[PDB]
RNA sequence: AUAUACCGCCAUCUUCAGCAAACCCUGAUGAAGGCUACAAAGUAAGCGCAAGUACCCACGUAAAGACGUUAGGUCAAGGUGUAGCCC
């Protein structure tokens, strides 16, 4: 998935930047996981630390 | 790349969009005359059909 | 339909040369003969010996030139001598076309026991009469 | 620099004027009524598309509003001229054989082009491959008829639509106006109202290139000194 | 015998079977065809299996100011250069097996979503960079000749666009799938429609038409809804630059008639001047986000009427069983909804 | 062995005149279709016919005769793909 093919994307609450990529700007809803193709681990770990 | 969809709006509205769009470079000759004095009616493509039941021409007799 | 040495219709992309477009019945009516002896003359000998010669050397220089010749071989004998005058590309190394001539000539002479000569007539590219 | 005031000085300032080339004082009402160009067909030969231009039927024959071919006269009279002031390809087409030789001799002596002879299929929207890759389309098409000789329209309209060319036409009752740019509604049959025709778009041609050399020399004569 | 060998081209002709009544009608069902292979490409004149160095012809004439000899390489020196040369040659086959992974469409089989480039350059140094070409059908179609038999020929349809409004799309015809995408995109650029688009990334308002009989109906739709429409509606509208619409394609599912029928809808849409200039009234624009805040998004450049527009207590408009089925919550569909990839 | 993998050379309609690249247009942009000379959408390179050449003429006879049709004939002219035989 888009997390896990690189290696050095850090899914953290620090790195907002990548964190704004999996929230929709004009709704701010999360995007659900087949939206963005990523795995059911790596969207828990991105709704966590978006949250 | 002038588009010839000519029975989709007429001359002007199909050259004046595309050069909005930037599909034409330059205006041809003729647009910035047809703006200035533009015709009565706009010259759009139009299907006659015949007439049916009570329709009839509204054209008088003169006497 | 005739097949014999007619090089077929195409889409317009095929170029052929002025010996490939003329089929057979334009022989000696707009198209010479690629070899000149006079063994198949009324009264002349060898005619059979002269041929295998012929289809020899053609082979021994499309072979020996590979990928050099532009069109066909044109053969001249006068006496006991034998020209060979061949179209050839502008690929090559100059120093390899004098190397082949030079080599060519004398295993020639040796091989048919008569004065060889090669001459070559370089082109750019292929001549093309016409987009069949 | 200098190319700015050149086309504001010559290709803008005559689109600032309602009438820059005065071809109103051209023709008249009366001009027009004694060319008998408020004459049109049968009553049964009427296209419904030319009913708002129909003053009536007098006897079953239809009558042209002359006040309305005025007010479009003016105007395919005025773009005309405009074209020819810009140095356009202004090209007259017509299939009426009895005005084929007066049509193609107007345009020689306006400057400009006639097509009167049978319309070959792409001769607009194939010039390319007809002419080749450089040619240049007409900018401007007038028909002096638009109808072809089986009365339909001439192939001509819909391609000069297609290749956005603007069309002046004479359009009579029988006729289609909607794809031509600058309708003109009138007689196009009588000789006499034919023959008026010519004569205002020639006039309205010629002067606008007389108008056009003037201007320029006036504004090179300026610039030396 | 030494006379009975043929050139390499006639070698490869006969071998290849190219021409002949199997290929005629595809009268066999055949899949890898023999390929020629060009066997003197690594070639080098001169060079032969006994390993002599001819001066001039494959190794230096001259060398240090001296005309080299005749000279044999030695076996071992002679085995490195045969290896070498079979290395090269499969080096080389390796390469040509080595073959680009293509993007699929709509599937991985189906040509339609394939992007075929921009169009060709116009010959008066004309280009369309700025234009994207789309595959949306390729058939293989069929006549009946009266020599031939069955004759195949392809039809292609391709949209065109440069995704800021101007698109369009054109059928191509040929023998040849590659003829008919060159005939279809480059004619598509002469048969553009200009698109208006409601801050440049929906549709002005819902737009229900039929066409022949396919049925299309277009909602309005704010930022972030995304493309929710049929495929086909989905590639037409990145060309054109539509990035939020829901559509509903009804009866007929036929592709030139969506397209056709696409192309006319949006090209008939009517715009927010164009509605204040109809009415004489301004166009107020009422957003739950930023609450009874009125936004005027269209003024009349005319004047501006002084009498409201008549209040029909209740209108007499058509609407769509489906539209009130769903706003009731009466409307169940496991397909309706669905989590789907961003488009 | 396979002419039902082919080259090569051919029969056949042909005692035919058509084939067709690249464009253009019509049919609502469907498969498809495209002419009227007082002309109404076709333009068509190329190939064939024709023209030329051979024989005693410009006549006649030869030769020529496209694209395709019969998986037509020929693996036994020679060559050759695939499969098979190698005391
Ligand atoms: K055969
Ligand atoms: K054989
Ligand atoms: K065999
Ligand atoms: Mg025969
Ligand atoms: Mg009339
Ligand atoms: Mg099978
Ligand atoms: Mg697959
Ligand atoms: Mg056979
Ligand atoms: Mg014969
Ligand atoms: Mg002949
Ligand atoms: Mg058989
Ligand atoms: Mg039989
Ligand atoms: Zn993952």
């Amino acid at each position: 998935c888009p997390i896990c093919r690189d290696h050095k994307l850090h899914v953290d609450f620090r790195n907002v930047k990548l964190l704004e990529q999996f929230v929709c700007a004009h709704t701010g809803i999360i995007f659900y996981a087949p939206y963005t193709g990523v795995c059911v681990k790596q969207h828990k770990r991105l709704t966590q630390a978006i949250q | 790349a002038g588009s010839r969809l000519e029975t989709v709006g007429s001359i002007f509205s199909r050259t004046r969009d595309l050069v909005r769009a930037g599909v034409l470079k330059e205006k041809p000759l003729w647009f910035d005359v047809y703006d200035a004095f533009p015709p009565l009616r706009e010259p759009v493509f139009q299907r006659p059909r015949v007439r049916y039941g009570k329709a009839k021409a509204p054209i008088q007799d003169i006497w | 339909k005739n097949r014999a040495a007619r090089v077929r219709v195409s889409k317009g992309d095929k170029p052929v040369t002025y010996e490939e477009a003329h089929a057979p019945h334009y022989i000696a009516h707009r198209k010479g003969w690629l070899s000149l002896h006079t063994g198949n003359l009324d009264g002349e000998d060898h005619a059979a010996e002269r041929t295998v010669e012929d289809v020899f050397l053609r082979k021994f220089m499309w072979g020996t030139f590979p990928g050099c010749l532009a069109d066909q071989l044109v053969l001249k004998r006068r006496g006991n001598q034998l020209e060979i005058c061949a179209v050839v590309l502008r690929q090559l190394s100059p120093h390899k076309y004098y190397f082949l001539v030079g080599y060519s000539e004398t295993l020639l002479s040796y091989f048919y026991k008569c004065p060889v000569r090669l001459h070559l007539q370089t082109v750019p590219s292929k001549v093309v009469y016409k987009y069949l | 620099e200098d190319s700015t005031d050149f086309n504001d000085k010559i290709l803008n300032e005559p689109l600032k004027h309602s009438d820059f080339f005065n071809v109103k004082e051209l023709f008249s009402v009366r001009s027009l009524f004694d060319a008998r160009v408020h004459l049109g067909h049968k009553a049964g030969c009427r296209h419904r598309f030319m009913e708002p231009y129909i003053f009536g039927s007098r006897l079953d024959h239809d009558i042209i509003d002359l006040e309305q071919t005025a007010t479009h006269l003016q105007l395919a009279l005025n773009f005309t001229a405009h074209m020819a002031y810009r140095k356009g390809i202004i090209l007259f087409i017509s299939r009426n054989r009895q005005f084929s030789y007066l049509i193609e001799n107007m345009a020689r002596d306006c400057g400009e082009y006639a097509h009167t002879r049978y319309f070959r299929g792409g001769m607009l929207t194939n010039a390319r491959l007809l002419f080749g890759p450089t040619v240049r389309l007409p900018d401007l098409i007038i028909f002096l008829h638009t109808l072809n000789n089986i009365f339909e329209p001439h192939v001509a309209v819909r391609d000069a639509a297609k290749m956005n060319i603007p069309t002046v036409g004479i359009v009579d009752t029988n006729c289609n106006p909607c794809l031509i740019t600058y309708p003109v509604p009138g007689n196009d049959d009588s000789p006499l109202a034919v023959h008026l025709y010519c004569r205002l778009f020639q006039t309205a041609i010629t002067r606008a290139k007389e108008k056009r050399q003037q201007v320029e020399a006036l504004y090179r004569l300026q610039g030396q000194k | 015998s030494f006379f009975t060998k043929l050139t390499a081209d006639e070698l490869w002709k006969g071998a290849l079977a190219e021409t002949g009544a199997g290929a005629k009608k595809g009268r066999g069902k055949r899949t890898k065809k023999k390929k020629r292979k060009d066997l003197n490409r690594g070639q080098i004149i001169g060079e032969g299996r006994y390993g002599f160095l001819w001066p001039g012809l494959n190794v230096p004439l001259m060398k240090n100011g001296a005309v080299q000899t005749i000279a044999q390489r030695s076996k071992e020196e002679q085995e490195k250069v045969e290896a070498d040369m079979i290395q090269q040659r499969e080096e080389w086959d390796r390469k040509k097996k080595m073959k680009v992974k293509r993007e699929r469409g709509w599937s991985g089989n189906s040509w339609g979503g394939i992007s075929l480039g921009p169009p060709d350059p116009g010959p008066c140094g004309e280009t369309y960079e700025d234009f994207d070409t789309r595959i949306l059908e390729v058939r293989n179609v069929f006549t009946m000749t009266a020599k031939e038999g069955r004759k195949k020929s392809i039809r292609v349809l391709v949209a065109v666009g440069n995704g800021k409004g101007a698109a369009g799309f054109s059928i191509g015809k040929a023998t040849d799938r590659m003829d008919a995408f060159r005939k279809a995109k480059n004619r598509a650029v002469h048969h553009l429609h200009y698109i208006e688009r409601y801050e440049d990334h929906t549709i002005f308002h819902d737009i229900s038409l039929r066409f022949k009989r396919t049925h299309i109906k277009m909602k309005k739709q704010p930022k972030g809804y995304g493309l929710r429409c049929h495929r086909a509606i989905i590639t037409i509208c990145r060309l054109i630059g539509i990035k939020d619409m829901y559509a509903k394609v009804s009866g007929s599912i036929n592709m030139l008639s969506l397209t056709q029928g696409l192309f006319r809808g949006l090209s008939r849409q009517e715009t927010h001047q164009q509605l204040a200039d109809k009415k004489g009234l301004h166009v107020v624009e009422i957003r739950e986000e930023c609450g009874p805040l009125p936004i005027v998004v269209a003024s009349p450049r005319g004047p501006l009427r002084k009498d409201p527009e008549p209040e029909d207590e209740v209108p007499d408009v058509k609407l769509d069983w489906e539209d009130v089925k769903t706003a009731q919550g009466m409307k169940r569909s496991v397909w309706s909804n669905l989590k789907r990839a961003a488009t």
